[PDB]
């Protein structure tokens, strides 16, 4: 059916802390010319 | 994981580690996307070559683990399953294609700090994640054979362009798979079979599992690529499932 509050990590994306890697995912997905 | 480093704590709640009762081992990862619901390969639970066809009671889940020596009692928590759920159309003869399965928790896990569900992908967020370049992030654990206890690694890999993958291999793969890792370093090694291929949104800001992870073709080795059961493509037999219980 739907989970509303998956993908939200309970220590990191409710605490507004980023992780040691994620950094390199997002700017991944900054090729887009 | 082959070419990693340590996660943080509560880094990957939805990490799931799929054990066997009797003699205890440890066959696969799994990615927890709902309270009741766990989500894996169906290699992992059936594959008549390695003599594997298991049932329900053959196998016991371990949730939110860091650390998988301790028993790290009040952080993570063990259930029982009710029952498996593998594709009927799981082709294990061939290809694994639609290499995807469903476990049904005995009782429902409580959500906590380190125990979270993952988000399942949707139209959107698959078309415009799922590109050539654009990297995720697969959890699993290095295996106790050789190595600080043994905490959770974690590596980031880039999806490769489908005419890559369809050369990397002589195995006739189908649109229900794409495929990811570094071109001539890094394959998440057995242990983390039927884990999470994971991306996060940059418009939402959620993680979504895109991908299950289905096969190497040995652990790092390079010109192959490992492949990842394509999860929105059968996000469609998902709700299937999970609506009739
Ligand atoms: C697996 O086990 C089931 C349940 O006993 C059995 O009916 C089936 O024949 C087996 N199939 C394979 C492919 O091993």
């Amino acid at each position: 059916s739907g989970e509303a509050d998956c993908g939200l990590r309970p220590l990191f994306e409710k605490k507004s802390l980023e992780d040691k890697t994620e950094r390199e995912l997002l700017e991944s997905y900054i090729d887009g010319r | 994981i082959v070419e990693g480093s340590d996660a943080e704590i509560g880094m990957s709640p939805w990490q799931v580690m799929l054990f066997r009762k009797s003699p205890q081992e440890l066959l696969c990862g799994a990615s927890l996307i709902s309270d009741r619901w766990v989500l894996t390969a169906a290699h992992c639970l059936l594959y008549p070559p390695w003599d594997k066809n298991f049932t329900e009671n053959d196998l016991l889940v371990r949730i939110g683990k860091h650390s998988r020596t301790r028993y790290e009692r009040n952080i993570e928590k063990i259930s029982m399953l009710e029952k498996i759920y593998i594709h009927p159309r799981y082709n294990w003869r061939e290809n694994l294609d639609r290499d995807i399965a469903l476990m049904k928790l005995k009782k429902p896990v409580a959500f906590s700090d380190y125990i979270h569900p993952v988000c399942l992908p949707d139209r959107e967020t698959a078309a415009s994640l799922l590109q050539a370049g654009y990297k995720g992030r697969v959890t699993g654990w290095g295996n106790l054979k050789e190595t600080q206890p043994s905490v959770l690694q974690v590596v980031n890999l880039p999806i490769v362009e489908r005419p890559v993958c369809k050369d990397s291999t002589r195995i006739r793969i189908t649109d229900n798979m794409f495929c990811a890792g570094y071109k001539p370093r890094g394959d998440a090694c057995e242990g983390a079979s039927g884990g999470p291929f994971v991306m996060k949104s940059p418009f939402n800001n959620r993680w979504y599992q895109m991908g299950i992870v289905s096969w190497g073709e040995g652990c790092d080795r390079d010109g192959k690529y490992g492949f990842y059961t394509h999860v929105f493509r059968l996000k469609k037999w998902i709700q299937k499932v999970i609506d009739q219980f």
